[PDB]
């Protein structure tokens, strides 16, 4: 389902951010944002 | 009690200049030798038109005047004070104490009973008996005018006889209605006992003024064109003097 | 007939505290500043700050000079560069829509300058942040200040975060060495609402002119006068 791997997008948003790449994790913050403006 | 006007409370009717010339203006003007109301009391008074205000004081008593329509917090309204250093104009909702009034103290001003609430504050102006200040408030079109003058008088009581134009001091966009205003005095603190001093409210009718401009433009002399049949005489020639002979001013009917 | 049109008009609104602040807020809590009672000079709106990049959605900067307003908005706030290009009428993205959002019609004016010397930081500036799950996109000029944790699934949050349990916020965390696109931009908007918000030629003499006097237009020489005129 969705939820899955939404959650996997999210924990590696979130992994990027605290190892340091903060702006890979701004590109993966942006597929969250168009993930979920889908249906 | 009451006063009589005689010629005082005509001020220029607009910022338009005229030279030894007799320009005849129908206008919200106070009424010649009408009777104007004495205070040596600060009572809720209408604004009605407009009001004419002569304050005939030395200790500064008159501190300000508020304009409102509900005179409460509900509606917001124009209060004028002054401090001397700055006089304070502000259109803004203010809830207003049953007596406001300035306390002075032995002279420095300690104390200011005028208002419990400063809020919706639209606008705010910071500004610069041998005096006689004259001050007519007019409240037309959403623009508030204030027109003030200075004379140097000498008499104990009551308005002196005499002319003098009142220019217009200051004019603001306020766009509230003004139905009603209060004179704040300078209660001084003994318990409060108040400096001697008088202050004169008129309310403006609308009338018709033949003005006499000089050659500087300052209104020398006016005519109130219903004031009696030799001043509709007066107003109908267009002249301060009227020839020998027979002239139709008007029309009576039943 | 007239040789040349003279046009006379009279000879500040705190636009400095508005750009040049130091403190700018996160896009989410977006501030506004309303602006009233003042003149302001919307010809320099070109250099009211620096490496400045504005836009005008309604008339010119020139023409605000010549308009009145009751009250003027200035919005301001911090996101990324690559997306300014969403505080525009008719976008839609993260920004546009879960942070902050200009209507359809909107005429006013974008200002935006790259922000990375003061809002960047080694290790990150975590100040800034982002909506990035909102069950509904703004109005516009709506603001969301609500932390309330973004339930994704159909199991409660419990007021935390975890699995399908987001926190609605996300950080920036600017850096220096980011590319332009994800640097920091300060972005400051200016909507006109319709007056107390306000924004001349050369004299000549003894010639025929048709002159506008504040209003007053006219024809004719004007020449010096003998008249004592009233101030008013």
């Amino acid at each position: 389902d969705k939820l899955w791997i939404l959650q996997k997008i999210y924990e590696i948003m979130v992994r990027l951010d605290e190892e340091g790449h903060g702006e890979a994790s701004l590109m993966v913050s942006d597929l969250i944002y168009e993930f979920m403006k889908r249906d | 009690a009451y006063t009589n006007s005689f010629t005082r409370g005509v001020y220029y009717p607009d910022k338009v200049f005229r030279s030894s010339v007799l320009h005849s203006t129908q206008d919200l003007f106070l009424p010649f030798f009408s009777n104007v109301t004495w205070f040596h009391d600060n009572p809720v008074l209408p604004f009605n038109d407009g009001v004419y205000f002569a304050s005939t004081e030395k200790s500064n008593i008159i501190r300000g005047w508020i304009f409102g329509t509900t005179l409460d917090s509900k509606t917001q309204s124009l209060l004028i004070v002054n401090n001397a250093t700055n006089v304070v104009i502000k259109v803004c909702e203010f809830q207003f104490c049953n007596d406001p009034f300035l306390g002075v103290y032995y002279w420095m001003e300690s104390e200011f009973r005028v208002y419990s609430s400063a809020n919706n504050c639209t606008f705010e102006y910071v500004s610069q008996f041998k005096n006689l200040r004259e001050f007519v408030f007019k409240n037309i079109d959403g623009y508030f005018k204030i027109y003030s003058k200075h004379t140097p008088i000498n008499l104990v009581r009551d308005l002196p006889q005499g002319f003098s134009a009142l220019e217009p001091l200051v004019d603001l966009p306020i766009g509230i209605n003004i139905t009603r205003f209060q004179t704040l005095l300078a209660l001084h603190r003994s318990g409060w006992t108040a400096g001697a001093a008088a202050y004169y409210v008129g309310y403006l009718q609308p009338r018709t003024f033949l003005l006499k401009y000089n050659e500087n433009g300052t209104i020398t002399d006016a005519v109130d064109c219903a004031l009696d049949p030799l001043s509709e005489t007066k107003c109908t020639l267009k002249s301060f003097t009227v020839e020998k002979g027979i002239y139709q001013t008007s029309n009576f009917r039943v | 007939q007239p040789t040349e049109s003279i046009v006379r008009f009279p000879n500040l609104c705190p636009f400095d505290e508005v750009f040049n602040a130091t403190r700018f807020a996160s896009v989410y809590a977006w501030n506004r500043k309303r602006i009233s009672n003042c003149v302001a000079d919307y010809s320099v709106l070109y250099n009211f700050a620096p490496f400045s990049a504005f836009k005008c959605y309604g008339v010119s900067p020139t023409k605000l000079n010549d308009l009145c307003f009751t009250n003027v908005y200035a919005d301001s706030f911090v996101i990324r560069g690559n997306e300014v290009s969403q505080i525009a009428p008719g976008q839609t993205g993260n920004i546009a829509d879960y942070n902050y959002k200009l209507p359809d019609d909107f005429t006013g004016c974008v200002i935006a300058w790259n922000s990375n010397k003061l809002d960047s930081k080694v290790g990150g500036n975590y100040n800034y942040r982002y909506r990035l799950f909102r069950k509904s996109n703004l109005k516009p000029f709506e603001r969301d200040i609500s932390t309330e944790i973004y339930q994704a699934g159909n199991k409660p949050c419990n007021g935390v975060a975890g699995v399908n349990c987001y926190f609605p916020l996300q950080s920036y965390g600017f850096r220096p060495t980011y590319g332009v696109g994800h640097q920091p931009y300060r972005v400051v908007v200016l909507s006109f609402e319709l007056a107390t918000v306000c924004g001349s030629t050369n004299l000549v003499k003894n010639k025929c002119v048709n002159f506008n006097f504040n209003g007053l237009t006219g024809t004719g020489v004007l020449t010096e006068s003998n008249k004592k005129f009233l101030p008013f």
